[PDB]
């Protein structure tokens, strides 16, 4: 799994003719040691390729590996500020804001471009994270709409879209650690829904999807929240640790061989 | 005057050790159970064993809708898991460092 | 004049900043109205063209200072049998020549060429009669420079051995001079900068190499003398009396920088190798009653390191014989 | 709210200057019942050293209270100060009296002052920077209270003079509302005399030096909101003072140090920080009050210890600095003690817990909202039974997952990490702006 | 009105207690002796010329100082002399663009 | 708390300091012992107003935020040529030379 001029040109394809099927063989994997030889890549792919590939873990419902991309374009320095750098910002508080509900730190060695310039350009993404920590639907419906210019002059448009129903999601499983067995009228005051018919159909759709395990109990009237009985004993739990050190001894005998070539080379 | 205000303490320490030789064998014991043999009111129970289990010496959970006194004999462990979070959020932040120092 | 860059030339100023430079060295008043004018001409000559004329100041001071200095030292070698009273007086003139030279010119110190000899360690110059160039260095550090080519000349062994004659002289008293027994030590001193080591080296090899040598051997003369010709009793009260005027003169002649090195040499001479004698008579001391004698024994005994423990046991044994006896 | 029952001989002769005149103010504006005596006493001590930006301030409430008739002072005064007492009023000739007579005095403290320094006495000119500093803070000039205390510290000599000037930039401090400077100043003040003399001020102690030096930092940290720090300093004094004519009274410190130790510790700690610690059994002696706290959150009586904190709750809110800390220390407490009594328990009854806490079954549910969220436990609550159940996840689930969580990110930020310093060995640096 | 006063006191002194600067339009800046130690130029007058320190003769010459740039240079002496060994407020001194470029030009030249 | 004062008279400038309300005679003192003159002859001025003896400089108007040690007041000085006053207006400082137009 190389990386060079060509694999970011193919990122690029797949944003016009919307099919991430060739995209998945190349990005399952993670990346390392790039193909050079006699000068084939530039800083401008560099910033490119995580961009373009940031998108696609974000429709593919996969924000775990939609973070780390997203988070390597930022880290680089620069000098000034760019059309990449800013949209790289711009996404990566909306991927953060629905798996936790703060946006994460930056590193240390990340540009001070972005704590400078990018910051004070970006108002109307950080008053969002500010209101979903209060966890208000009726507060949060209002900076939709007062920003609606912003987001259609940065082509943001749908990105936004996924944090209005993550809201949602984010209050039932907040009420699974305080409360055990809520009625189903009960459920429609603080998440606000409008009636318990529509609780029982919003339940059901984060069953399918598996982010939550509840069980909805029509013969009393409420719904039950219980976790998930796993012990995590099962023999193939086991596979996948030996699966995964594989890997991990792999990167380490990859650093030893170019830990010695700066060692020959004369060094102050 | 000077005993009188130390004779309510010393009453206190003399049901704390016989609490411990009498919940060694019984696994679940019943609440009623230890106010009878003690020959005392159901009363000052349940606020003598709130200040046991706080000063570390009975192990276990009170339950007061069931009268019973849970000991999980085959508990979920303890000692050895408070371990492996402490590594990794030892190992979390040094990542970080290791990696700052490469612009 | 005025704050702002100028066309202030080089010859109109040189005609008279060399005429006041020259009439406030060697000790000279000069006029209060000619030394403020000499502040506001040289910033306003520094900054003056598209050149900078810091570069051409400093080159052109140092070599009339060169000329100088090396003139007034053929003068004091005509004079001889009297070259330990005026090294003091031109050391004198100097020091005080290069210190209103060093406040005038503290502007061109701070702006061009600002580091001092801590980088640079050159042996060649500074040690010579050279009169080519001096490396870069501010001007109360290049007086001193100049300075230590004035030792290395065939006078080391004249100036020296006449200097170290009158410390020797111990037997008559304090005190013959200060003003010109301590106007040669502060000179070697105050002569030493800085360079990428220790500077314990040019002075320790012109002035406490031949102090601690002679001073090591007029005292073991004089002790080994009166040790077979006087009595215990005389020879303990002789070397006390000058074993406390050694300290008392090295206060008010040497640095505080070599206190605890010159009394080491000393004591080294009069009590250290003959500890055999005076180590002998000390047990006659302690078995009578003697308050006298017993005081000299333990002053020369605290002065001497690891000399305390070793009265302790002679002691000790002592009142342990002489308490069996009694029994 | 309010309280009718307050000891005013205390409260005003403990500070002076302008801290004896807000001290006063403040329980006017919020006790109405304890008005007349407060401004009362708040203008008789404009008499002496008159001035004129706080002789103005004060008779602008009394004219509020007596001629409106929105308040129930009414009856008594009748819109008039001849009720009873005759406070000092204000009318025309009176604005010129108090400005006059003030720069009266000026004048006599300043020409003093240059004659002090031509005797070349530095014991004269140290005594005159602290009858200049105390005389600006009540005409209203906060600049120049400041100017005389500082040159005062060229002029120290010994241990007492340090301790003395550095006690007088406190005072001005506060009022400029710099927190900072204070902590700064605590440090030098007690490393000079070596915490009490060098022997402990002789045999018998009348007047502790470390009492005074520990009074001072607990108004700084008490103010911004550090209830840690505060509590660890104020049991190492003792109550060997007598009062103090310039600091707080000693019948604050036992409740400074004790509500904020009780919201920030357990029950154990409290036993051995403010009950074994001899120095701090003195000033709980003073006011059983405070003592009997300590033993019922140790006795596992939550019932009895929460009904005596609401009852000196309204004598608290009557002062200045600790009525703004009635709304952070007040919640910190409560949520403090529903986490040590659910740790012996873990399935409590919901009928239980409304009657022993004087509630109902409407307000304990709400009570168990705001306890799983904002506190450190793990509850449950189930509303097909009104009891508190617990359900926790296994110790191998949350383990197991969080390190292999983290293993993933260690190997993407280190696989990452190649392809940054791939560009830096082709020279290829940021050619992007 | 009130208070004792002193005759003979303060900072009364003969010639050496006050040093004289001459500026260039012919003002005459008469200053403290203790103010004039801040600079590096007016220092070393005074230690020199010149084997007599004190003579009631001090005077301090500058033709490339006029009388508006040396105005606040006394007040940037007595400022900076007051508002050291202590602790108090130290307000902004006001600065005006036309002077900045020539006070920047003078503070490099008395070395402060 | 100190103020300090400059006495002008026909361009020369006079630094002196003084308390804040400190006696008007006291002042004169000090002048007394730089420029060889008897204190009855000088004549201190307020803003072309005649000061007394008997009262002080705190209260015509010397206070700390007007006679800053950054920016001191103008004080009046006037001798005695035959039997009045002498000198009363002074003359402001020289203006600032032109600015190189390079730099802005």
């Amino acid at each position: 799994n190389q990386l060079t001029s060509i694999h970011a040109d193919l990122c690029q394809l797949c944003l016009l003719a919307k099919c991430f099927k060739p995209a998945l063989p190349y990005l399952d994997v993670d990346m390392m040691d790039i193909c050079k030889e006699n000068g084939a890549y530039d800083a401008k792919h560099f910033l490119c390729y995580y961009y373009y590939g940031g998108m696609i873990y974000t429709g593919l419902k996969n924000f775990e590996r939609a973070l780390y991309f997203y988070e390597q374009a930022i880290t680089t320095p620069a000098m000034a500020v760019s059309h990449i750098m800013l949209e790289s910002y711009k996404k990566y508080i909306l991927v953060s804001l629905i798996l936790l509900g703060k946006v994460q730190q930056l590193p240390k060695y990340t540009s001070q471009i972005v704590g400078r310039f990018i910051k004070p350009l970006s108002n109307a993404y950080h008053e969002l994270a500010q209101v979903y920590s209060t966890n208000n639907p009726s507060e949060l419906r209002n900076l939709v709409n007062k920003h609606s210019e912003t987001f259609t002059r940065d082509n943001n448009m749908g990105l936004v879209k996924q944090c209005l129903s993550s809201l949602y999601k984010k209050n039932i499983q907040r009420l699974t650690k305080t409360f055990l067995t809520l009625s189903l009228q009960d459920m429609a005051s603080r998440v606000q829904l409008s009636g318990p018919q529509e609780a029982e159909k919003y339940v059901l759709h984060m069953i399918e999807d598996g982010e939550i395990f509840a069980s909805i109990n029509q013969k009393d009237g409420m719904v039950s929240f219980h976790d998930n009985p796993e012990k995590y004993n099962n023999p193939a739990m086991l596979h996948n640790i030996d699966q995964e050190m594989l890997k991990c001894i792999e990167l380490d005998e990859r650093l030893k061989a170019m830990d010695q070539e700066i060692t020959v080379n004369p060094q102050f | 005057p000077f005993i009188r205000e130390h004779i309510e303490e010393l009453l206190r320490n003399i049901r704390t050790q016989v609490l411990i030789k009498l919940i060694k064998p019984y696994t679940r014991i019943h609440i009623p159970f230890i106010s009878k043999e003690l020959n005392i009111d159901v009363a000052d129970v349940e606020s003598l064993l709130v200040q046991c289990i706080l000063d570390n010496t009975i192990h276990g959970r009170i339950d007061q809708v069931n009268q019973l006194l849970e000991l999980d004999h085959q508990k979920r462990g303890g000692a050895r898991y408070t371990a492996l979070d402490k590594w990794t959020n030892q190992l979390n932040s040094l990542n970080q460092a290791v990696v700052s120092k490469l612009a | 004049m005025s704050l702002k860059p100028r066309v202030v030339d080089f010859d109109e100023t040189w005609n008279k900043l060399l005429t006041t430079i020259k009439a406030v060295v060697m000790l000279e008043y000069v006029e209060r109205a000619t030394w403020n004018d000499r502040f506001s001409d040289i910033y306003a000559l520094c900054v003056a063209y598209p050149e900078p004329l810091g570069e051409r100041l400093y080159t052109e001071t140092k070599i009339f200072l060169e000329n100088h200095v090396r003139h007034l030292h053929k003068r004091v070698l005509e004079s001889e049998e009297q070259v330990l009273v005026m090294y003091h007086r031109y050391w004198e003139e100097y020091s005080k020549g290069a210190d209103y030279m060093d406040c005038l010119y503290r502007y061109l110190n701070t702006q061009f060429i600002k580091k001092n000899k801590l980088t640079e360690a050159d042996l060649q110059y500074g040690y010579g009669g050279v009169d080519m160039n001096e490396p870069l260095m501010e001007i109360g550090e290049l007086a001193l420079d100049m300075w230590r080519k004035l030792m290395v000349e065939p006078l080391q062994a004249i100036l020296i051995r006449m200097l170290l004659r009158e410390i020797k002289n111990d037997r008559g008293g304090e005190d013959p001079n200060q003003k010109v027994i301590h106007g040669v030590i502060n000179s070697f001193v105050h002569v030493e900068q800085y360079k990428k080591k220790f500077p314990l080296k040019f002075y320790q090899e012109i002035f406490e190499s031949p102090f601690l040598t002679e001073t090591g051997e007029y005292y073991k003369q004089e002790a080994s003398n009166l040790l077979q010709e006087s009595n215990c009793s005389q020879y303990m009260e002789k070397v006390l009396g000058r074993l406390k005027d050694e300290e008392i003169r090295c206060r008010k002649y040497l640095h505080p920088s070599s206190y605890t090195k010159v009394i080491h040499e000393c004591q080294q001479r009069m009590v250290a190798d003959h500890l055999q004698f005076l180590h002998a008579e000390c047990h006659n001391i302690i078995r009578q009653e003697k308050k006298n004698d017993m005081a000299n024994m333990y002053v020369l005994l605290r002065a001497v390191s690891t000399g305390l423990p070793h009265m302790i046991q002679e002691l000790q044994n002592h009142i342990h014989d002489e308490g069996l006896r009694a029994t | 709210v309010e309280n009718p029952s307050l000891d005013l001989e205390q409260y005003a002769a403990s500070y002076s200057g302008l801290m004896r005149i807000e001290r006063l103010q403040f329980i006017a504006d919020h006790c109405p019942t304890l008005r007349v005596e407060a401004l009362k006493m708040a203008l008789s001590f404009v008499q002496r050293t008159f001035n004129v930006d706080m002789y103005e301030e004060i008779h602008r409430k009394l004219s509020e209270a007596t001629r409106s008739s929105l308040r129930e002072l009414q009856n008594a005064p009748d819109a008039i100060p001849e009720s009873g007492v005759e406070p000092p009023a204000l009318d025309t000739a009176w604005v010129e009296a108090t400005r006059k007579k003030a720069l009266l005095k000026l004048e006599k403290l300043d020409t003093d002052l240059k004659n002090y320094k031509g005797n070349s006495i530095k014991e004269s000119i140290r005594r005159g920077h602290d009858d200049l500093g105390d005389h600006y803070l009540d005409c209203g000039d906060l600049s120049n209270a400041l100017k005389c205390y500082s040159r005062a510290r060229d002029y120290c000599t010994s241990a007492k003079h340090v301790i003395n000037m550095c006690l007088n930039v406190i005072k001005v401090s506060v009022y400029l509302q710099n927190w900072s400077h204070v902590l700064s100043y605590v440090s030098k003040a007690e490393s000079t005399p070596e915490i009490a003399e060098q022997r402990g001020e002789r045999d018998s102690q009348t007047q502790a030096i470390l009492t005074k030096l520990k009074c001072a930092a607990g108004l700084a940290e008490l103010a911004a909101r550090k209830y840690k720090q505060a509590a660890k300093c104020l049991l190492l004094a003792s109550f060997d003072h007598c009062d103090f004519p310039e600091l707080l009274s000693p019948s604050n410190v036992a409740i400074y140090g004790g509500l904020c130790a009780l919201a920030t510790f357990d029950r154990q700690e409290l036993q051995r920080n403010v009950i074994s610690s001899s120095s701090f059994k003195l000033f709980l002696e003073l006011e059983p009050q405070v003592r009997d706290i300590i033993f019922k959150f140790y006795e596992s009586k939550y019932a009895s210890c929460l009904k005596m904190l609401d009852e000196m709750k309204d004598n608290l809110l009557l002062d200045m600095y600790l009525a703004p800390h009635v709304r952070t220390l007040y919640t910190q407490i409560r949520n403090r003690a529903l986490i040590q009594y659910f740790s012996p328990y873990v399935s409590a009854d919901m009928h239980r817990m409304a009657a022993a806490f004087n509630t109902t079954v409407a307000a304990l549910e709400d009570e168990l909202t705001q306890l799983i969220l904002e506190g450190l436990i793990s509850a449950r609550v189930d509303s097909h039974s009104k009891i508190l159940y617990a359900r926790d996840v296994d110790q191998r689930s949350t383990t197991f997952e969080k390190s292999l969580l983290m293993g993933k990110e260690f190997q993407r930020r280190a696989k990452a990490m190649m392809l940054r310093a791939a560009v830096l060995r082709n020279q290829i640096h940021v050619k992007s702006p | 009105m009130d208070g004792e006063e002193k005759t003979y006191g303060g900072c009364e002194g003969p010639d050496a207690m006050y040093v004289k600067l001459i500026s260039s339009d012919g003002h005459e800046f008469i200053v403290k002796r203790e103010h004039a130690l801040t600079s590096g130029t007016i220092k070393a007058m005074l230690s020199g010329p010149g084997q007599f320190a004190e003579n009631e003769t001090n005077e301090v010459n500058f033709r490339e100082i006029p009388s508006h740039v040396l105005s606040k240079v006394c007040m940037y002496f007595t400022y900076k002399v007051r508002y050291t060994n202590s602790s108090t407020e130290i307000p902004e001194f006001p600065i005006a663009p036309e002077i900045a470029l020539e006070l920047l030009m003078a503070a490099n030249f008395l070395d402060c | 708390m100190d103020v300090f004062l400059m006495i002008r008279r026909h361009k020369t400038t006079i630094f002196t300091d003084a308390k804040e309300s400190s006696t008007v005679f006291e002042l004169k003192r000090i002048v007394e012992g730089i420029l060889k003159r008897p204190p009855d002859e000088q004549r201190l001025y307020k803003d072309d107003q005649l000061l007394d003896d008997g009262k002080t400089l705190g209260e015509c108007g010397f206070t700390s935020q007007t006679a800053r040690p950054q920016a001191p007041a103008t004080v009046g000085l006037a001798f005695r040529a035959d039997d009045t006053f002498e000198a009363l207006c002074i003359e402001p400082f020289s203006s600032p030379p032109e600015l190189p137009d390079v730099m802005k």
